[PDB]
């Protein structure tokens, strides 16, 4: 029976981000004088199930200079991570309920992203490098700050359960208290997920495509699937972490609506970021992480250490 | 043990896509088709060669700076001791320190990257 | 259309429902349709083995009440 | 026959899915990409369609020769064309491609691409308009409709 | 004013002939605007206007499903419309 | 006469100072970028349906050749070769004899379709009017083969385009 | 490469990611058109220079025409330069947008080039009611032009042009203030004014430089 919650869990996961990238493709095309898919199937509905099937009968091709292992080995990494990454989530239930699910969480990131290091480096190919070397650079820039936001606003919940945010925000989102925290979070987001303005581990303009340039078919539908559920799971952590929905314990139907409808606001908040700014450059996107974000996040940790002393709000559950 | 089974179940089915993905369609693999790609032409070098790292002071920074991280996760339990003064002063003491490697390295112009 | 964007986010919402609502009902299903009990310290875990022991068919879930003590 | 019935389905899918996502190559050499460039515009709106453009060759579909081929450029078109993973497609647009058009005597000038790469659609013009092109698109997906791989595949 | 476009939209499902037509138009010409019906061709082709859209929407044209040899019910092109309503239908002159 | 794009200086007052600061904290020139996209969203797509919607064209366009007739059924052509001389990509190919009734036609009228620009210099040079360019475009082909016009398809294409042909000549012949 | 223009090999020495040396290699695009115009009488020498810069078509027309008409010792009449200057301006408005476009596009802002490119179609109309083609025109000839304008493209041209002043404001509330642009292109290729007179540069890139010239 647990093995059923697995599959109900993953499977519309899957569908979800079938239908994401249908989603991006129209409000792109809306906020770019057109339409979108509007052909395959009424609205372009069968458009993402005509995608997989091509790109799952397609051709794929092993590199003469790849080392096989690596090269097989990173999608698998990056869909199983994508997938993993859902189980603490409180909807309002997680599938697996955690003391420290934050930590899990950050950990758990922080493997992801050796799926487009080990990709890059074993394509063997020159701009496959260059784009698993930015991936280093985005990482150094974005993961301090990353878990230093997060611990200043865990501050106010009192312990690393992600279930115990529900309680925090019962009569107040958590942004009225964090919201500069919130915007830096945001970003960081944006840099963890390497979506525009910091696409620069792929790189369309200027790296082809980047890690995963050598990839085809099957493969990269995996990295395509993984990238789009981590943009969906990441703007879900948000919505819980920062815009909390008031839950009945008899209705939990409720928090599953109101969560599910900030967590698409995000994501087209995402997709309407993606379709307004240009690209940053990787040294410029360092720069501004350690000399911007770094000084207020350090200033505002030390802020949100000292207010819940000073007015004594310290929450429970040591 | 839940945990367990859900990691399994997920790195099954990512190895089955996988499997699906190179066993279902048809393969014509030929030394061309299999060559790496520089957009028109054969690469001139090894991609095995030494790749410069402009960033590296900010790299090796990092690792220290990855460490107080841990010194500060446990912030949320140290909150509820009884001495709240004694942890507040170390607390704010550690975030000083940090505050101050962050500002000698910017001062020392140890971000920005090499030329 | 604009609204033409609207049946795939549908889509995509419905898709966002399933997850939470199942594990709900499922923690329903399998927990005598009382919301299954969160042990995060050993004496919540202690309060659910000695359900267990007392309930008389191995399942922390059957609550005894008053009516035990004959 | 049941079998007969089951490829002929099959066929059917694997069509439908291979023609209703297009993915050409970021390719273009002259005057007719900036035409190719209006298709992609929002009056024609080639993504309406399912063609969306792809820069690397392993992850696209469709080259389309949008423009003059030269001796120099040659070899670089037959390796990213090589580098395609199959099933593929070659789409040639504009009179240089198809046969050499304006330069067509030229020393420097292959007269056309079909020396080159097997060539499933011409379409004519110089420049052929987004319209045209368009035109060719759809019935290269016409086209792909009309494969019967696995019948075929059943039969032998 | 939004009640006003929902009977806008009930009126394109009824001025279709049915949810049958609505349905054929959808998933024939991925469209379900109504418009005045100019002509039709000898070989089923109807031909719409509407005044009211922007210059490119404003005329149109449901093809027939069956031309000379093949079946047209979904390989429809642009190379079954007849010269004259070719000259109409790319606005090359303002009359029928 | 010349001006100048970027030599303004920003005033240095409390207020004007604050108001950069709060722009450099709180983004507002991004928020104004996402409110022109978003803005953008709500307006109607410049999208066409085609193929069932088509684009605008003029009587002057230049599209698929054609060889037109008199009125009797007669062919214009009287093999005068203008049209191959004229043309800048020598696409055109013409040989000539008295017919079996002493009439000046051609024997052989060949058009190399991926070698012509469609340029519109042969109709400039004919004198008859015995080659157009027509209004059709949608001609693509599936081989090399079929685009290599001879006699035979380009008086088919008179035959089959001669409605719209003499319109669009009718249309224009007074700016030729 | 989506930003080598099709053609264009270029050949980087790289340290890290920083750009060491930048040798182009050109002539993938060499079709030998200069020795073909030997080959061709005036009037049929000019399609090529349509085909020469085809982003900016009858600008190099005009350039052809009046090449021709100074070693000819004749004189267009001045409708024709009224046309030839009104379509020259329309050529510039449609190279601008290209240019802009494509730039935005190459650095990441890629919204742009969807808003201004239905303007191009608007301008390829123009084009095409005054030739018959959207983009190789061979409208201008020594001489003066082909055709007379139809009547009514005057109207649709100040249609257009009365409303393109808003799209250049919505490009520019887009590009020309937000900090991502400007750190993308403030003090990116700096060229000094000397540098650029001594390399044969011209136009917007002597232009930029603070050179006060316009031919
Ligand atoms: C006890 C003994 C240890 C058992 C090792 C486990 C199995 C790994 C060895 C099999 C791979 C070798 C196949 C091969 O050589 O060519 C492929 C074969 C031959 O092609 P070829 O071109 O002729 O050969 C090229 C050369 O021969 C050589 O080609 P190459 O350039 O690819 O050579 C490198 C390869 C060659 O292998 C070797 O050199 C010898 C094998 C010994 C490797 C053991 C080193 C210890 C590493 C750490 C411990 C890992 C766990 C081991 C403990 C076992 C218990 C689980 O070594 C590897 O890369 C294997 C790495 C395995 C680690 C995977 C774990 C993922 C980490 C993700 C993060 C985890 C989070 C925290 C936890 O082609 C194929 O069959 C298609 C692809 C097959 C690859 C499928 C996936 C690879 C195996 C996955 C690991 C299992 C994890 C569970
Ligand atoms: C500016 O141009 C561009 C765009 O704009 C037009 C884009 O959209 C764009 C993004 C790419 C799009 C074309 C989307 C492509 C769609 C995917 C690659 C297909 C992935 C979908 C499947 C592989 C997911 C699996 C499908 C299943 C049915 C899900 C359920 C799983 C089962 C086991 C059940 C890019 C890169 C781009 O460059
Ligand atoms: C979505 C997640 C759920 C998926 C669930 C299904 C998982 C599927 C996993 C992968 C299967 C998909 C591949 C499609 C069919 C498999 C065909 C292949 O794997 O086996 C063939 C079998 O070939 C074998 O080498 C020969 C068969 C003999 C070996 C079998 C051992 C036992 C059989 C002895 C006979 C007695 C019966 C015993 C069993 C009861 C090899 O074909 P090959 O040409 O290389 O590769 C190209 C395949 N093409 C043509 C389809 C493109
Ligand atoms: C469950 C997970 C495993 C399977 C994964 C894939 C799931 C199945 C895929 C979903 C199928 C839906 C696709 C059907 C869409 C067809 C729509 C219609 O357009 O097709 C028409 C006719 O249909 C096609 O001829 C055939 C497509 C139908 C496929 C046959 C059904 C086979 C299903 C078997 C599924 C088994 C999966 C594997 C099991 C192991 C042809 O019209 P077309 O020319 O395009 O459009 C012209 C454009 N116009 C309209 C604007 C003018
Ligand atoms: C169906 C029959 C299955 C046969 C399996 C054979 C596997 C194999 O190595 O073959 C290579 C095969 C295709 O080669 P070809 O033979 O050339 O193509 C087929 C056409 N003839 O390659 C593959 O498919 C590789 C498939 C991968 C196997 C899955 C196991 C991978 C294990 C990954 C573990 C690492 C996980 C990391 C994340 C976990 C961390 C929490
Ligand atoms: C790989 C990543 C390993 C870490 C996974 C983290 C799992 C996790 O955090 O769950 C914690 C969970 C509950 O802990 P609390 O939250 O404190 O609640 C208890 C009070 N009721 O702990 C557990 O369930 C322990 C179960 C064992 C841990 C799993 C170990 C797996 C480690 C990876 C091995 C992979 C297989 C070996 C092959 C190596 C790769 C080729
Ligand atoms: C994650 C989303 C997608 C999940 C992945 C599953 C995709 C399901 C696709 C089902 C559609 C059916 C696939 C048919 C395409 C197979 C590849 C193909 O076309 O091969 C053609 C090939 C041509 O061979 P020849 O003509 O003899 O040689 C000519 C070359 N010298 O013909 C074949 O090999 C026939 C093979 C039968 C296909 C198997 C059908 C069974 C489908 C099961 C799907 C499994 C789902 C899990
Ligand atoms: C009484 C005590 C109270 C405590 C004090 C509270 C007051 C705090 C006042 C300051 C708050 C500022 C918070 C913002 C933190 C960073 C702002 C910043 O300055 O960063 C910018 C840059 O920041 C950015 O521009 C971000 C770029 C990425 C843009 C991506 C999309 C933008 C997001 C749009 C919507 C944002 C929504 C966020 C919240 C969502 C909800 C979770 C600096 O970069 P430069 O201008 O280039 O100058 C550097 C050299 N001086
Ligand atoms: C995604 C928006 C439309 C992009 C279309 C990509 C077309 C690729 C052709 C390459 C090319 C580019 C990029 C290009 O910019 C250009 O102008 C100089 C060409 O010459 C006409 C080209 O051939
Ligand atoms: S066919 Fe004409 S428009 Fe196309 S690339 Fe060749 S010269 Fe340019
Ligand atoms: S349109 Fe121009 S290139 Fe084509 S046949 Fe006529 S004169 Fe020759
Ligand atoms: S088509 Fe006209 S110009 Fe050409 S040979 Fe015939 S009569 Fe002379």
């Amino acid at each position: 029976m647990f093995m059923i919650n697995i599959l109900s869990l993953i499977i519309p996961i899957l569908l979800a981000v079938a239908f994401l990238t249908l989603v991006e493709r129209k409000v792109l095309g809306y906020m770019q004088l057109r339409k979108g898919p509007n052909v395959v199937g009424p609205y372009g509905l069968l458009q993402p199930i005509a995608d997989a099937l091509k790109l799952f009968t397609k051709e794929p091709l092993r590199p003469a200079t790849s080392s096989i292992s690596m090269f097989i080995i990173a999608p698998i990494l990056a869909l199983s991570l994508a997938l993993t990454m859902w189980v603490p989530l409180p909807m309002p239930y997680p599938l697996i309920n955690m003391n420290l699910g934050v930590l899990f969480m950050l950990a758990m990131s922080s493997l992801a992203v050796y799926s487009i290091l080990w990709s890059g480096w074993a394509s063997n190919s020159k701009y496959a490098l260059i784009g698993a070397l930015r991936a280093v650079a985005q990482t150094i820039s974005y993961e301090v700050t990353l878990a230093i936001i997060l611990l200043s606003v865990l501050l106010m919940n009192g312990s690393y359960t992600l279930s115990t945010l529900i309680t925090t925000q019962e009569h107040i989102w958590m942004i009225f208290t964090s919201w500069p925290l919130a915007m830096m979070w945001f970003i960081s987001t944006l840099a963890e997920t390497n979506r525009a303005p910091f696409d620069l581990t792929e790189g369309e303009s200027e790296l082809v495509s980047g890690f995963n340039v050598e990839y085809a078919a099957g493969p990269f539908a995996m990295f395509f699937m993984a990238e789009y559920a981590n943009i969906i799971m990441m703007n879900a952590f948000t919505a819980i972490l920062f815009l909390g929905a008031s839950h009945d314990p008899h209705t939990p139907e409720l928090y599953t609506i109101n969560f599910v409808l900030k967590t698409l606001a995000l994501t087209i908040t995402f997709l309407w970021i993606r379709a307004s700014y240009p690209r940053f450059r990787y040294d410029q996107l360092m720069h501004l992480l350690w000399k911007s974000f770094l000084p207020l996040t350090l200033a505002l940790c030390m802020w949100h250490i000292s207010l819940p002393i000073m007015t004594a709000s310290i929450p429970p559950q040591s | 043990m839940n945990i367990m089974l859900t990691l399994l179940t997920n790195v099954t089915l990512a190895s089955l896509l996988v499997l699906i993905a190179f066993w279902l369609p048809q393969l014509n693999a030929y030394s061309e088709k299999t060559s790496p790609y520089e957009c028109g032409f054969d690469p001139m070098g090894s991609a095995r060669l030494p790749f410069s790292m402009k960033f590296f002071l900010v790299a090796i920074t990092f690792l220290l700076f990855d460490l107080e991280i841990a010194l500060l996760l446990p912030l949320p339990w140290a909150s509820q001791t009884n001495n709240l003064k004694t942890m507040l002063t170390m607390a704010l003491f550690l975030l000083i320190l940090l505050a101050a490697s962050l500002a000698y390295e910017w001062t020392q112009k140890g971000l920005e990257w090499a030329e | 259309m604009w609204f033409e964007i609207l049946p795939g986010i549908a889509v995509m919402a419905a898709c966002l429902f399933i997850p939470g609502m199942a594990t709900a009902h499922i923690h329903k299903f399998t927990n005598g349709g009382k919301e299954k009990r969160v042990a995060h310290f050993s004496y919540q875990w202690n309060l659910m083995e000695r359900d267990r022991r007392i309930s008389g068919v191995n399942r922390y879930h059957v609550t005894k009440g008053l009516e035990n003590i004959d | 026959s049941r079998g007969e019935y089951v490829v002929a389905k099959l066929d059917d899918l694997v069509n439908w899915a291979r023609r209703s996502s297009l993915w050409p190559m970021t390719f273009g050499l002259a005057c007719c990409a900036v035409e190719m460039m209006h298709m992609a515009a929002p009056r024609y709106d080639m993504d309406r369609f399912g063609v969306v453009f792809r820069a690397s060759p392993r992850q696209s579909d469709v080259m389309i020769v949008a423009g003059t081929l030269t001796n120099k450029m040659a070899p670089a078109l037959r390796k990213v064309y090589d580098q395609m993973p199959e099933p593929r497609y070659v789409v040639s647009m504009g009179s240089c491609a198809n046969g050499g058009g304006y330069y067509h005597y030229s020393y420097s000038v292959v007269r056309g691409c079909d020396r080159i790469v097997p060539v499933d659609i011409y379409v004519p013009g110089c420049p052929p308009t987004a319209e045209a092109l368009l035109y060719g698109i759809l019935q290269l997906q016409r086209k792909i409709k009309r494969e019967k791989r696995l019948r075929i595949w059943y039969r032998r | 004013e939004l009640v006003q476009v929902l009977r806008r939209g009930l009126q394109q499902v009824s001025g279709h002939g049915g949810l049958r037509g609505y349905l054929r138009v959808l998933f024939r010409a991925n469209d379900v605007r109504v418009g005045t019906l100019v002509g039709e061709d000898k070989y089923g082709n109807k031909y719409y206007e509407d005044n009211k859209q922007f210059f490119g929407r404003h005329r149109w044209v449901i093809y027939t499903t069956e031309m000379n040899g093949r079946d047209t019910f979904w390989d429809v092109d642009g190379s079954m419309v007849p010269p004259e309503w070719h000259r109409w239908l790319h606005c090359m002159t303002d009359d029928p | 006469t010349y001006k100048f794009v970027n030599m303004r200086e920003p005033s240095m007052d409390m207020k004007s100072v604050t108001d950069r600061a709060a722009q450099t904290l709180l983004w507002t020139e991004l928020v104004r970028g996402l409110g022109m996209t978003l803005s953008y969203l709500f307006r109607e797509p410049a999208t066409i349906n085609y193929p069932f919607e088509k684009g605008p064209l003029s009587p002057r366009f230049r599209g698929e050749h054609a060889l037109r007739r008199y009125p009797s059924g007669e062919e214009r052509c009287i093999a005068c070769k203008l049209c191959e001389a004229v043309c800048p990509a020598q696409a055109i190919t013409i040989e000539a004899e008295p017919r079996a009734d002493g009439s000046r036609r051609t024997t052989r009228y060949d058009i190399d379709m991926t070698k012509c620009i469609y340029c519109g210099f042969c109709q400039e040079a004919c004198p008859v009017d015995a080659i157009v360019e027509g209004p059709n475009f949608e001609f693509s082909t599936e081989t090399h083969e079929e685009l290599l016009y001879n006699k035979e398809k380009l008086l088919n294409n008179g035959d089959k385009w001669e409605a719209e042909i003499a319109a669009n000549i009718q249309a224009d012949y007074l700016y030729r | 490469h989506p930003a080598a223009h099709g053609v264009l090999r270029l050949v980087m020495e790289l340290s890290g990611e920083m750009v060491r040396k930048c040798d182009p290699h050109i002539g993938l695009l060499h079709r030998g058109t200069e020795k073909l115009i030997e080959y061709k009488t005036y009037l049929q020498a000019l399609p090529y220079f349509d085909r020469l810069d085809y982003v900016s078509m009858m600008c190099n027309e005009q350039a052809y025409s009046l090449a021709v008409e100074k070693l000819l010792n004749i004189q267009p009449p001045p409708r024709a330069q009224w046309i030839r200057v009104l379509f020259g301006e329309i050529t510039r408005l449609l190279n601008h947008i290209m240019a802009v476009t494509t730039h935005a596009l190459d650095i990441g802002a890629m919204t742009p080039f969807f808003w201004m490119f239905e303007e191009r179609e608007k301008m390829f109309e123009f084009y095409e009611r005054v030739s018959g083609a959207r983009m190789h025109a061979a409208y201008i000839r020594p001489g003066g032009v082909h055709q007379d304008l139809p009547l009514g493209l005057l109207d649709d041209i100040y249609e257009f042009s009365k409303n393109f002043s808003f799209r250049i404001d919505e490009l520019e509330e887009m590009l020309t203030n937000n900090r991502i642009w400007r750190n993308r292109t403030v003090d990116i290729g700096v060229v000094t004014a000397e540098d650029a007179l001594n390399y044969g540069f011209s136009g917007v890139m002597l232009r930029g430089s603070g050179i006060q010239w316009d031919l």
